[PDB]
RNA sequence: GAGGUAAAGCGAAUGAUUAGAAGUCUUGGGGUUGAAAUGACCUUAACUUAUUCUCAAACUUUAAAUAUGUAAGAAGUCCUUGUUGCUUAAUUGAACGUGGACAAUUGAAUGAAGAGCUUUUAGUGGGCCAUUUUUGGUAAGCAGAACUGGCGAUGCGGGAUGA
RNA sequence: CCUAAGGGGGACUCAUGGAGAACAGAAAUCUCCAGUAGAACAAAAGGGUAAAAGUCCCCUUGAUUUUGAUUUUCAGUGUGAA
RNA sequence: GGUUGCGGCCAUAUCUAGCAGAAAGCACCGUUCCCCGUUCGAUCAACCGUAGUUAAGCUGCUAAGAGCAAUACCGAGUAGUGUAGUGGGAGACCAUACGCGAAACUAUUGUGCUGCAAUCU
């Protein structure tokens, strides 16, 4: 016979964590270190590159934090990529690179720093930082926010990192977390990084799987089969997309099939609504009367 | 043996509030302090750097310096028969804007608005605050409120 | 090779409570 | 619906423990047996504290254990149930829906006997679970499993009896 | 050995209990606080009589034991051992100190005994019994009064036994099915919490 | 704004603490000597659950009174735009400013033999008492603290007499 | 007293209870669940700390240089410490 | 209005036990060549969005639910306290005067609100 643990006193003295920590979504330690600004720069904000991965989507946002809540500057989603020519693999490492490049270009379009700070126009996979222009405004400085996602060399968040850096944004970083970093010989093999930028690993998997298991190739790569897209024309898909991303990085919202009021009215039809006090009092009275049958 | 250390007697003063331990809400790090601001001082026990001395816990002062993570606050402390100007470096976790500014700064605006409106109407308005004055005459209606007579009650034991 | 890492913090234990004889 | 596809019971992991009471050559040979059976390098456990009665000391390498998942876990589990001739007790199932048994000789499993190695007994524990346990094990947004989705003793007992045509005693 | 009680009558010092700071403290002379038929149900002994302090004062554990013994002996001798339930309502938790057992240097005393610090109106002893045994129980406490210093009053309680309800509210809650036995005490019905447990615990609850 | 003492609390954490009641497969034991089955029964003792009496200078959710920090304007508020080697992605800010607007109810009360400032030097550095808070001590015309008022340093009327 | 028990980063979560697994029993090791910290943080105590300040791992020397300002004790002197 | 990403305040949001959830989203889910990390592709890493599911997560509703929050002809102007007397009392302590003024208890009510961006039957 052990003591019941979950007493009323246990609940009384319990201190609930922050709402978004109890959801397991925000690391407030890292958030404090990222967001907090030098008090002698007063109202100049720090800008975060929020990078989040869902099971189907890549979300990249440029955010500054304020007391009333975070405020989005620009945002690029992976589902915007089909507009630019990438329809499948919307969560590749290369799709991450494309989303990072798109958000960088879109932010620079919003600011007006398009002609200045074009970025790395010829992606060869070399490590490079956006250098300031003499006698001109400094490049838009942004710090990377990978959230709760673990830091591994080859992770997809650093694809958005490299894309945003190549898009003209100044994002301070090091190359030892990029795919293709040799940890033993501390130098970056830029050829393998460039391979990863243009979907080289996926194309090589297509080629390696096709001659080793055609049935698995048929199930895994269906969309490619009905589009008649082979490995050798994978690279162009990104290279054109790059160009298209640089041609018009502006955000185009999806035309909505229904209005806000129609959406609200449709959703409001479902979801149960709370009972009035009198209703539950009647329920209690019924339960008391209906308890009368087990008097033994 | 006598003990007189830096944080002596701060067992309860420097405690976190009940069910309020742990991480700092981030509005503390988002507030902006400018030279001349009036701030209340309340030491946070969980941040030990830039922490005030126990004297300044509960004191209010003027910001004179702004640094990377801290502000300098001027406090006047009684030393004998005069005040001495004290300059304390405090991280912003132990600092909060004083709410006494916002009441007086609003009364200045209200007086300015009232003055122009009376000026607009070509009349006069009085802006000085007044203490509560004795109440005027009044008439008490007894419809539904005829006086009920009370008497002191006898002594009883209820144990 | 590989060995288990100490998840616990009872460094100056070297014994444990509840471990009472005759129980 | 209680008859949903994602409510399917299936093995999460199998953990093989050999708690040889000492350190040195014998523990090394137990580790060799475990690496032989699983094909994976096992891991050695250190004593949390010192007990003179058991002849162990703190941080002395006592036991060795290994975790296997997938088809190999299934093969090892049925290989061990053959030694038990498919007959466990009701007391062998925990309230959380996991079960275990312990063999006494490792050559009964069906591996070659070596005079240098000798025979070691072995401890088997199977961790049961339905789909969606990753919620409780992932880094971000970790939560708990709903009551109906929880694994319990009765469901595991019935699933074992159905899937292996075995008998669960209770003496 | 023991000084006269006049040396410790008044609450001059702060409470000095047994703790991790004083450990060599003797035991109180009083160890038993409930006497008579302590297992009797609430309905058996409706009448409650209190011995109440009219002093802010300290009562030694020796005096508590002596008065308890006197009252118990008298009431069991006159009315029988099963005619009452006596409860001592003050526990001696304050440690008195003695110095000599030189001069005033290093004069912090050693634990010497125990006393209960009582206020004005604080109940010292309560006796629940039947009505017909009133004059007996009263006379037991009046004798016990002699073992105490200061002024004490014998007050007949308005309530049923040791319950907080008047002798009329208890009958109302009894005929309404709002009271169940709990051994020597009772449990009352609550209109808060799990409805099913409340209904199960009080089957005879005439709900309105 | 700060505070953690008085009070209060313990079917709220920690620690101390009286009494029953109902329950459990490590019940702690005795009997039924059950042929032995640890599988019942009578019992006391453990724990668990909901209760019960009483407590804390070095316990506490709560939480005073008295006491305490700051503010109540012209050195204020607002508008426009000058300076920098600091800051910002910036034409953003930071600080100091030019120019303009708000006139005696110019922004609570009450008082003010006016406010502010400097130099230099005496004596002193044994104290004691009263109310209240308060520590050691059985206590003391004892010893030791807190705030104030006194005596010392002070006569006068009263307490007969008396710092 | 400490080359880490200093510094940075990362991953993990402690005391304890319940239910289970050959030898294994009150105490060896393994598994799941619960677990507001009931542990641990060199040392006396208090405060503080949970995707950490605790446990483990990796890299290190900021336990470095030049001197000013400030806080406590305060005479607003020194010293110590920050 | 729902959902997601990032949040402010940090339980009216937590905890327990049931039930329900259209659309999109989210999620579980499938695989191991590649970067990467493991005793274990469980976590972490990567690939497919292809084979499946709302069972779980998440969300909403239910509960004389625990907790939390708010309110008060609740208790109570009680306890305490600032100030006063050549007040009472041997004392312990108490009453009164001018002020300030609790906590527990009791009852009732409520159970996240909201900012930026994107999206949806
Ligand atoms: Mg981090
Ligand atoms: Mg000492
Ligand atoms: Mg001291
Ligand atoms: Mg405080
Ligand atoms: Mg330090
Ligand atoms: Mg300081
Ligand atoms: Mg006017
Ligand atoms: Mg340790
Ligand atoms: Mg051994
Ligand atoms: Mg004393
Ligand atoms: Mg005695
Ligand atoms: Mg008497
Ligand atoms: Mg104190
Ligand atoms: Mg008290
Ligand atoms: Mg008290
Ligand atoms: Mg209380
Ligand atoms: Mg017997
Ligand atoms: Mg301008
Ligand atoms: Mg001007
Ligand atoms: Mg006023
Ligand atoms: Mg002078
Ligand atoms: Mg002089
Ligand atoms: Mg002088
Ligand atoms: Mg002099
Ligand atoms: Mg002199
Ligand atoms: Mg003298
Ligand atoms: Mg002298
Ligand atoms: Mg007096
Ligand atoms: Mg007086
Ligand atoms: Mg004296
Ligand atoms: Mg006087
Ligand atoms: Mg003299
Ligand atoms: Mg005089
Ligand atoms: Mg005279
Ligand atoms: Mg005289
Ligand atoms: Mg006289
Ligand atoms: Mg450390
Ligand atoms: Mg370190
Ligand atoms: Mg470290
Ligand atoms: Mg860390
Ligand atoms: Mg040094
Ligand atoms: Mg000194
Ligand atoms: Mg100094
Ligand atoms: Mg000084
Ligand atoms: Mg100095
Ligand atoms: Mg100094
Ligand atoms: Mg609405
Ligand atoms: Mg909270
Ligand atoms: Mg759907
Ligand atoms: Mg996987
Ligand atoms: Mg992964
Ligand atoms: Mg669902
Ligand atoms: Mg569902
Ligand atoms: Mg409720
Ligand atoms: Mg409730
Ligand atoms: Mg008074
Ligand atoms: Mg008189
Ligand atoms: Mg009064």
């Amino acid at each position: 016979m052990q003591k019941e643990f979950r007493t009323s006193a246990y609940h009384s003295r319990f201190q609930t964590p922050f709402r978004r920590r109890q959801e397991g979504k925000t690391d407030y330690y890292q958030r404090k270190r990222l967001v907090t600004q030098h008090k002698a720069k007063y109202n100049s904000p720090k800008y975060r590159l929020v990078v989040r991965f869902t099971n189907k989507d890549i979300i990249a946002q440029i955010v500054s934090a304020h007391i009333t809540g975070d405020v989005v500057f620009t945002a690029a989603y992976a589902h915007e990529l089909p507009r630019y020519g990438i329809k499948y693999g919307l969560t590749n490492w290369s799709a991450a690179y494309a989303v990072g490049l798109l958000v960088a270009r879109r932010a620079l379009q919003k600011l007006g720093l398009d002609e200045t700070y074009t970025g790395v126009e010829e992606v060869e996979g070399e490590f490079e930082l956006t250098e300031a222009v003499e006698d001109g405004p400094r490049p838009f400085k942004v710090f990377l926010d990978i959230g709760l996602q673990r830091t591994t060399t080859g992770a997809r968040v650093f694809g958005v990192l490299k894309g945003a850096s190549d898009g003209g944004l100044y994002v301070p970083h090091s190359p030892n977390r990029f795919p293709g970093w040799d940890i033993e010989a501390e130098e970056l093999d830029a050829e393998l990084l460039r391979k990863y930028i243009f979907g080289g690993h996926v194309a090589e998997y297509m080629e390696e799987l096709l001659d080793d298991d055609e049935e698995k190739y048929k199930s895994i790569f269906k969309n490619y089969i009905e589009e008649e897209i082979e490995s050798e024309d994978v690279e162009e898909i990104y290279a054109n997309a790059h160009e298209a991303i640089r041609a018009d990085p502006s955000f185009k919202p999806t035309e909505k099939k229904f209005t806000k009021e129609q959406y609200k009215a449709e959703s409001k039809k479902y979801r149960q609504q709370k009972l009035t006090r009198a209703e539950r009092q009647a329920k209690v009275a019924k339960k008391i009367a209906e308890f009368k049958a087990q008097q033994e | 043996g006598k003990s007189r250390g830096y944080r002596s007697g701060t067992r309860y003063a420097f405690q976190r509030d009940f069910k309020k331990h742990g991480a700092i809400p981030l509005s503390t790090y988002l507030k902006v302090y400018k030279v001349g601001d009036i701030v209340d001082i309340k030491a946070n026990g969980s941040i030990q750097k830039g922490m005030p001395h126990k004297y300044y816990h509960g004191k209010t002062g003027i910001v004179y310096n702004v640094t990377k993570s801290s502000v300098g606050v001027i406090i006047n402390k009684v030393v004998g028969n005069r005040y001495i100007e004290k300059r304390v470096n405090l991280r912003v976790e132990h600092v909060k804007h004083s709410a006494c500014r916002q009441e007086f700064l609003n009364r200045v605006k209200s007086n300015a608005a009232k003055k122009r409106e009376a000026k607009a109407n070509g009349e006069t308005v009085y802006l000085k605050r007044q203490a509560a004055k004795p109440r005027g005459s009044r008439i008490i209606s007894t419809e539904g409120n005829i006086p009920q007579t009370l008497a002191p009650v006898a002594y009883e034991t209820f144990i | 090779k590989n060995t288990s890492s100490k998840k616990s913090d009872a460094a100056p234990a070297s014994a444990d409570p509840a471990k009472a004889k005759k129980k | 619906k209680s008859q949903n596809v994602m409510r399917e019971l299936r093995i999460e992991k199998l953990v093989l423990n050999i708690c040889v009471g000492e350190s040195g050559d014998r523990l090394t040979r137990a580790a060799k047996v475990l690496e032989q059976l699983s094909g994976q390098t096992p891991v050695q456990s250190k004593a949390r504290y010192t007990v003179r009665t058991f002849g162990i000391r703190r941080n002395e390498k006592i036991a060795v254990h290994v975790t296997v998942r997938g088809p190999k876990a299934e093969e090892i589990l049925e290989r061990g149930l053959k030694v038990k001739e498919y007959q466990l007790r009701s007391k062998n199932f925990s309230a959380t829906g996991n079960f275990g048994f312990g063999i006494d000789e490792h050559i009964d499993l069906g591996i070659k006997y070596d005079p240098s190695i000798g025979i070691y007994g072995m401890d088997f524990y199977v961790v049961m679970g339905r789909a969606g346990a990753r919620v409780t094990r992932r880094k971000r947004a970790r939560s708990t499993i709903g009551n109906s989705h929880k694994t319990n003793k009765e469901d595991t007992i019935q699933w074992f009896k159905t899937r292996y045509d075995a008998e669960v005693l209770d003496k | 050995a023991r000084r006269p009680a006049r040396c410790y009558r008044y609450c001059k010092n702060k409470p000095y209990p047994k703790s991790r700071y004083n450990r060599a403290v003797p035991d109180a002379k009083i160890r038993i606080y409930d006497l008579g038929r302590k297992k009797a149900t609430v309905d058996e002994f409706p009448l409650c009589i209190h011995l109440v302090s009219n002093e802010l004062e300290q009562l030694s554990s020796e005096a508590l034991e002596a008065a308890r013994i006197c009252a118990n002996k008298y009431i069991t001798k006159v009315s029988g051992r099963d005619s009452f339930h006596l409860r001592v309502r003050v526990h001696p938790f304050h440690v008195l100190r003695i110095n000599k057992m030189q001069g005033m240097r290093g004069a912090w005393g050693k634990p010497h005994g125990l006393a209960a610090r009582v206020s004005i109106g604080q109940i010292i002893m309560s006796a629940r019994t039947k009505d017909s045994n009133k004059d007996v129980v009263i006379e037991g406490l009046r004798r016990a009064r002699y073992k105490f210093p200061g002024q004490q009053k014998i007050i007949i309680s308005k309530k049923w036994g040791f319950t907080p309800l008047n002798r009329d509210e208890y009958i109302a809650k009894k005929t309404n099915g709002e009271v169940i036995d709990d051994g020597a005490y009772v449990k009352f019905l609550s209109r808060k919490g799990n409805l099913e447990a409340n209904l199960q615990q009080f089957p005879n609850y005439q709900y309105s």
